DNA sequence: ATCGAGAATCCCGGTGCCGAGGCCGCTCAATTGGTCGTAGACAGCTCTAGCACCGCTTAAACGCACGTACGCGCTGTCCCCCGCGTTTTAACCGCCAAGGGGATTACTCCCTAGTCTCCAGGCACGTGTCAGATATATACATCCGAT
DNA sequence: ATCGGATGTATATATCTGACACGTGCCTGGAGACTAGGGAGTAATCCCCTTGGCGGTTAAAACGCGGGGGACAGCGCGTACGTGCGTTTAAGCGGTGCTAGAGCTGTCTACGACCAATTGAGCGGCCTCGGCACCGGGATTCTCGAT
């Protein structure tokens, strides 16, 4: 039969792209498998993050506002991206709190 | 190393390096090589080297210039052109009148207008006995010029300033250097909109290619000569533009400055002669001739003394060409005639306003005499019988679908022959019950009298109610650009203007032209009383009413051609009412606006005062203009001037109903249409008609018989300003001969 | 004519919105364009760098977010 | 006549993992290029990191285990433990068929 | 002619407007 | 480009 | 009646809930790409450019410029002041080193 | 007479020295114990060569020597002369250290 | 006693002094000893994880060396 | 039938004193590119010489001028940090045994008379 | 004590023959030459990952001197860059003259 | 305001000793010399996408007044940290012991490049909606006087 | 310290419109089934280089004790920049034109791996002494407390 990946992420695609960038002379045969596993979790919970956090805007379309936000609210993922920027992304609601102006 | 040239054909039989820059600068002796920039001008390979090479004590100097010529101009930065830019002396002619020596300056001495002003031989024996260097006379051979490597390139142009936003090399111009009328601006700015009387700074015209076609491969010299001219005339418009005012301010190193300094002569008196400088109301007497005493045994007769007969008399005058003018009235002007009796004002019978002043003759001609115009604002309400104004939103929706009728007759004209031309008014009637047709939308009677005042406003313009003008051809000028900026009320009137152009010349009043014959060695002119008149060539400005009437006898007669142009073309009228006041009666519900409309109670009665004007931009007297177009020019032929007033009086009464009006204590009413001389305001093209009548009109009979007056600019018609610019273009093409 | 000039004193101020600043002292903006300056000097002269080496006379998007990438500052939204 | 070439992308595969998440709720294009940017950004470094890493112990072969400590050294902690342990998910998964 | 007029110009029916391009030009 | 021309300098 | 106004900084603090709370592109593109032109011309002449390669360098000019006033504003806060000054942007720069 | 030189010459001439001089300065053997006390938590019962320890005391000693550079020129421009732990944390968040 | 301490105050000192700074307030060495744990912490994290690689129970100076080299904060002078 | 042909090597087919068949083995067996040129470690080597020609340079005038015969690595630190475009090639560099070239703030140096 | 042991490489001796070239009568300590050896690895690592990945964007399989000579052109500041460039053209030439 | 203890710092001189430099064998990686498919300079088209130009509306930029609040210098007041003697105390150093683990060399063998064909996965390409901007009208949330 | 204009901002509702989720077709890169040399797991050993302990000295660390100067709160006074309104003004738009160069595809060719014998060249072992420490003594300079 031709069914023998049913898996998720193009292993070939993934395995191509290991083989031809000169990483190594030669690549083993379990490795497109994990690369893919690892980058299915991450695109995962980055999409998660911009589904609750898209749902919060109330719409049905991810925008680069919500992958802003989604990626700069958890500490894990913005320590992945730190020197990464966004287009279209803006800033998070920053404000010092020297600024609040305050009184009676 | 050697003593002769790289240029193949140079005569020089002895290089000499002028530069001197290098310590060891060959001089008059051996060197490698002798760089060529004219037949007199060289310099050796140890002065290239020394401003080339990078371990060279010039090379600074050179990369520096180098970069300026860079963020400057558009040209590439040669040693050749470093060189004739920064390194060759200038020359000088001595001024001494009896001497007039060329003098080669010392090569730290930078020349200036004041220094070649006044220079005389030996200004730092008889220094101007020691004899002229003998290259001097070489710069005079035609082939000189084909022998220089580089193009002359002006230093500290008055033309400079102007032309901010060119590349100074491509106008002639030398990318290392650096309170006019604002109605002066002569050379057209990069991506500009066509508008009259301008000149591209960087192209020569067709008619200078065709008297200076040895610059056809390279005009940079002569476009420098050029605008430099035009600026100078522009800078000071006051007094003749001379050689000798333009010469010292020719900058430019090397002997080519002499060649420069020998051109300017030529490309000024062409610039005079076809009226591009030393023009309008400047006076100039004998032994003050702006042209050559070449131009002057000729002789002219000039019939008519309106705008164009002046502006031709005073520029074949001016020219030094024997001049007279017949006129027929007891007056000079023709439709410009203005009534000074009012307090404190002048009103015109005839023209008094300029169309685009921007480059218009008229405004040169106001800085010339000192003389300030008024700019129109833009308000002009449209007022109801009796009292109302119009409302903002009806005024803008009519205006919109007015307009609106013309984009679709100028789209119904594209491909239409004049055998298929129908009346202006005709086609906008027909597109107009068509729109409503076919959209259910009906205009209230308001809405459909506004309407009436735009084509109110046609019929004014052309002169003609629109039954009469062609829908192919009613803005056929156009096609040409035209003159841009402020439109202007002419307070002093155009008299001033007409009486400073006619002011010393020989004209002959009272004496109607007749009879032309020009078919034997000389023109023989015959007035109404029969005396006669003779001279080399005449000039006709007769109305475009008078041409129609056949009131001058033409032996042999004028041909077919000309007779279907001339009849091809309206001659349109308006006529005038003034009327003068106790107080200013319309300052608050008019507010200072230059003038106000008046909403037709009818198509019939659209033309009777649709527009009246305040004829005091200090708004201190009362004096109302008012013009009588279209259909109501006819409804008041048989009506005397009182009733006339009357009707006037009536329709202000009703403009404003809710105040009291007084009664006018002084006024005219112009009698345009019956003046037997003229007979007419101005031409437009009738149904049928092409712009180039105009042409055709315009045409000379074998440089014999010349046609100017507004009917015979196609450019700019019906204008004092086309009348003016049709004499001036008659003036050149009679002067050429 | 001056471009940098071209980078509006209300364009600072927005952009200084936008950071959380709350007040301009007076030449924040003359220092706020010569930093702009310094910083698109780089970046162009290494976009440039990477257009003459593919011998093509027009600079891509390609282009320019290699050369955000290598001065360690990436964008994307560009590819790559 | 003639068409034009390709390149391809991640974004069916990015649509696809979002169908898992939450399904009923889309994706704008800028969003899919910028993960699209990112996936790569993610596979270079991590492809880059076992080029560095197999470039030390004298070995020329990338297998899975090298992708573990790689992604051991990239990832921060709890994605880490996540990731790695899909990732023996993925190979044990794998071959166990 | 449309040029005549100078209260109340009418605008409509007019040519597409030309631009001149040269290269003299900075 | 007739448009443009400078009246004065196009009689040819 | 004619008062109405408000504080120094109710509209710089709405103003700052509005330019943070948005995303959009906000200096003007031909001032922009005219300025990215003039300095690249000094390296090499005669170029061209493609129209989102403009739009990168103003998200680079966007990215850069507002982490800059991000740290220069810690640096001024740092200093009991509220305003900042440039010698705060060159506290920042020699921190990031940048010089 | 005992008279100390002031609060300053010490510390500017001892400057003069602790910046003139190239050696290691904390010890061996407590930063010995501190890389294997940290490295027992990963990993139990490591082995270290000594001149690792030393690459460690080096990359640490730099990496604390230059903060004390950046949080210097953090307390100096609030014009003090006196490092204080807001300061440190200043040049950790402004350099990006604060996670 | 100072389980980590060890960085003596003395010692805090001379690497302030070689950096060039006066006066030393009283809470900077508990902070700066959190400061170095916290560096340490990444540095030999990653650096255990180079010598696991190789299953290898023994840190050596290339280890740590790369493992700096990595963090941006490259060191000569051991390989 | 003969491999001699005035058996030479390179480095002086270039003029240089760099190993190009090394420098050339390390640019094939690093996974760079499959196939690597004709002349380009010839190119490379003339960088890394004019780079180390300038850093032991630089060194070098240092250690005269601060009175030793012997380049240490003290003086690797200040011969670096002194120029500055070196500087800015190797910005986040420590070298060891390298300590901090003097700098004093200006409100540290005594305000006196 | 008696046993092969392991070939080892390194520049020592060529930095050595460069410092004999700069300042022919001066010495060099030992780590210093270990500093200097790790700098040629560092430098050569990076403009060698420049040729990777700068012969990688234009759909290149080959490193040749252009591509050394735009990433010199890159990770060199300027006037390092320049004098670079020419003693990398005078090397070029210089080879292939023969 | 300007001048002496005196203490830290810099200037020669023998010593030593050991790490910098050099010399002698010597494995092996450079070298030289041919091939060879192929990556890539090179020519030419193409068409498309960047550049140029012109008119209209107008949001945005510019510029004047104004006021208050933010910066900043002076003043006092406290205390925390700097400086220096005194104890101690644990780091440094030499040497002695033991082996666990790094480096080496070999052994065996599974495994991942390499080939050729086979096919459907994704990817180019029309397409037509339902998600969102845009008015558009409408009732809260908090600001700012003025009380 | 409360109250009210007012006012910017959050809350339904249509509405066009178009950007995205989707269906049709295709073609080529994923894959599938083999082979083969070699990279590497795996064993065993060599020894060495890390760890450990123990005693002897002691530079450094700890600690107590002056004391003063540096942080910091108040506070007054200037100025500069935020706010808002009239003026302009060129940026955006939006279409129109022109062609320079990205990109494609094909042509032909000079050039890097494959082996494969040949060799001196850099490297390790192994000396050997001169430059840096390094006390050791001694005049200079700078600081700090006096006039
Ligand atoms: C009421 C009115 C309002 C106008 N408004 C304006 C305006 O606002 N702005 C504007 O620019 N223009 C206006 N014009 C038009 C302008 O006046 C004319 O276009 C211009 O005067 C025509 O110039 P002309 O030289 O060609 O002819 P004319 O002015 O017509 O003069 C022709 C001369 O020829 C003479 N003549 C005729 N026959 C003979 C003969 N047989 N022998 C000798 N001489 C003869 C006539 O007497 C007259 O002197 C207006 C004209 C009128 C009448
Ligand atoms: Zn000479
Ligand atoms: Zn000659
Ligand atoms: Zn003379």
């Amino acid at each position: 039969r031709s069914s023998r990946a049913g898996l998720q992420f193009p292993v070939g695609r993934v395995h191509r792209l290991l083989r031809k960038g000169n990483y190594a002379e030669r690549v083993g045969a379990g490795a497109p498998v994990y690369l893919a596993a690892v980058l299915e979790y991450l695109t995962a919970e980055i999409l998660e993050l911009a589904g609750n956090a898209a749902r919060d805007n109330k719409k049905t379309r991810i925008i680069p506002r919500h992958l802003q936000l989604a990626v700069r609210n958890d500490e894990e993922l913005n320590k992945l991206l730190g020197r990464v920027t966004i287009a279209q992304g803006g800033v998070l609601p920053n404000i010092q709190s020297v600024l609040l102006p305050k009184k009676t | 190393g050697s003593r002769k040239c790289e240029k193949a054909g140079c005569t020089a039989t002895c290089p000499v390096c002028f530069a001197s820059a290098s310590e060891r600068c060959a001089k008059n002796g051996y060197t490698s090589r002798w760089y060529h920039l004219s037949c007199g001008e060289h310099f050796c390979n140890e002065c290239f080297d020394h401003y080339y090479r990078s371990h060279k004590d010039g090379y600074d100097k050179y990369t520096t210039w180098k970069k300026i010529w860079t963020s400057n101009g558009k040209t590439e930065p040669s040693p050749k052109a470093f060189m004739a830019d920064q390194q060759l002396p200038y020359w000088v002619q001595c001024t001494k009148p009896e001497c007039r020596k060329w003098r080669q300056l010392t090569k730290e001495i930078q020349l200036t207008p004041q220094i070649a002003k006044t220079y005389r031989c030996g200004m730092k024996s008889d220094h101007c006995s020691l004899p002229e260097d003998l290259r001097v006379l070489e710069v005079s051979n035609h082939w000189w010029y084909s022998m220089l490597i580089l193009p002359p390139l002006l230093k500290d142009s008055v033309a400079a300033p102007l032309l901010s936003a060119y590349y100074p090399d491509c106008v002639g111009m030398s990318p290392s250097c650096t309170g006019m009328n604002r109605y002066f601006q002569p050379f057209y700015q990069p991506n500009e909109c066509g508008k009259a009387l301008c000149v591209r700074p960087d192209v020569m015209e067709l008619d200078e290619l065709y008297e200076f076609p040895e610059y056809s491969r390279d005009p940079t010299m002569y476009l420098a000569l050029r605008n430099l001219i035009l600026a100078l005339w522009y800078t000071n418009c006051k007094e003749a533009l001379t050689p000798q005012k333009c010469i010292p301010h020719i900058i430019v190193r090397g002997l080519v400055r002499i060649r420069c300094v020998q051109e300017v002569e030529r490309i000024l008196y062409f610039m005079t002669r076809k009226g591009l400088i030393n023009t309008g109301v400047l006076s100039v007497g004998a032994d003050q001739y702006l042209l050559p005493k070449d131009y002057h045994n000729k002789s002219v007769i000039i019939i008519g003394a309106g705008p164009a007969g002046l502006a031709a008399a005073r520029q074949l005058h001016n020219f030094g060409i024997k001049v007279t003018v017949l006129e027929a009235k007891d007056r000079i002007g023709g439709r410009v005639w203005d009534d000074k009796s009012f307090k404190g004002v002048t009103v015109g019978r005839g023209a008094q306003i300029v169309n685009g002043c921007i480059n218009n003759p008229v405004a040169l001609m106001c800085e010339q005499l000192g003389i300030s115009m008024h700019k129109f604002g833009e308000r002009c309400d449209l007022i109801q019988e009796g009292g109302r104004i119009t409302d903002p939103t009806i005024d803008k929706r009519m205006d919109f679908h007015f307009n609106a009728l013309l984009d679709v007759v100028s789209e119904w004209r594209k491909d239409k022959t004049q055998l298929q031309d129908v009346p202006l008014g005709e086609k906008i009637e027909e597109i107009y019950k068509a729109f409503i047709k076919e959209s259910g939308i009906q205009f209230s009677e308001l809405e459909g009298q506004v309407l009436q005042f735009h084509l109110s406003n046609l019929e004014y313009a052309c002169g003609s109610n629109l039954h009469q003008v062609s829908a192919r051809s009613w803005d056929h000028n156009e096609f040409f650009a035209q003159f841009a900026g402020d439109h202007t009320l002419l307070t002093p009137g155009y008299s001033v203007i007409i009486e400073k152009l006619a002011e010393g010349l020989d004209i002959q009043l009272k004496s109607p032209v007749q009879c032309i014959d020009y078919s034997g060695d000389e023109v023989q002119v015959t007035t109404t009383d029969g005396t006669g008149y003779s001279a080399q060539k005449v000039l006709v400005t007769v109305p475009l009413a008078l041409l129609q009437k056949g009131a001058i006898q033409f032996n042999p007669p004028l041909s077919e051609k000309k007779m279907k142009a001339i009849n091809s073309l309206g001659a349109g009228i308006i006529e005038k009412i003034a009327l003068q006041f106790p107080y200013r009666f319309w300052d608050s519900k008019v507010q200072g606006a230059d003038f106000f409309g008046h909403v037709p109670p009818s198509a019939s009665k659209r033309g009777l005062f649709a527009v009246f004007y305040d004829m005091d931009p200090q708004k201190k007297h009362s004096v109302l203009m008012s013009v009588i177009a279209g259909e109501a020019v006819a409804s008041v032929r048989t009506l005397d001037d009182k009733q006339v007033l009357q009707q006037c009086m009536a329709t202000l009464r009703e403009l404003f109903k809710e105040q009291e009006v007084p009664d006018p204590t002084k006024y005219f009413v112009t009698r345009w249409s019956t003046d037997p001389w003229i007979q007419m305001a101005y031409s437009f093209v009738k149904t049928g008609g092409s712009g180039e009548a105009y042409d055709i009109i315009a045409e000379d009979i074998q440089g014999t018989v010349f046609f100017a007056g507004e009917a015979t600019n196609r450019h700019f018609p019906q204008t004092v300003t086309g009348a003016y610019l049709s004499g001036v273009r008659e003036a050149s093409k009679i002067a050429a001969f | 004519r001056d471009n940098i000039q071209g980078i509006t004193k209300p364009a600072i101020r927005r952009l200084a919105r936008r950071g959380g600043v709350k007040r301009i002292s007076g030449l924040i903006y003359e220092e706020t364009r010569g930093v702009l300056k310094v910083f698109l000097e780089n970046v162009i002269r290494d976009a440039v760098t990477y257009t003459e080496h593919a011998k093509r006379k027009t600079v891509t998007a390609m282009d320019v977010v290699y050369a955000l990438k290598r001065q360690g500052r990436t964008l994307y939204g560009f590819g790559g | 006549k003639r068409r034009k070439t390709r390149k391809e992308s991640y974004a069916i595969y990015v649509y696809k993992v979002l169908k898992q998440v939450h399904p009923d709720t889309g994706i704008s294009s800028k969003a899919m290029s910028i993960m699209n940017s990112f996936v790569n950004d993610v596979f270079e470094r991590i492809a880059g990191e076992a080029s560095r890493l197999a470039h030390y112990n004298k070995r020329s072969t990338i297998t899975s285990r090298e992708i573990q400590t790689a992604v051991r050294l990239l990832l921060p902690g709890e994605l880490a433990k996540h990731a790695v342990s899909e990732g023996t998910k993925a190979v044990t998964k794998y071959t166990s068929a | 002619a449309r040029t005549m007029q100078t209260a109340r110009k009418s605008t409509g029916g007019k040519a597409p407007r030309k631009q001149l391009a040269t290269k003299a030009a900075r | 480009d007739p448009h443009f021309h400078h009246f004065l300098l196009s009689q040819t | 009646k004619k008062p109405h106004r408000y504080r120094p900084g109710t509209v710089a603090l709405r103003e700052i809930r509005r330019y943070q709370k948005s995303t959009e592109l906000l200096i003007r593109k031909l001032p922009f790409q005219r300025l990215v032109r003039e300095i690249a011309q000094d390296f090499k002449t005669d170029l061209r450019f493609q129209s989102s390669a403009v739009m990168a360098l103003q998200e680079a000019s966007e990215a850069y410029l507002v982490a800059l006033f991000e740290d220069t504003n810690l640096c001024a806060i740092h200093a009991k002041r509220v305003t900042i000054m440039p010698k705060d942007i060159q506290l920042a720069r020699r921190i990031r080193g940048e010089r």
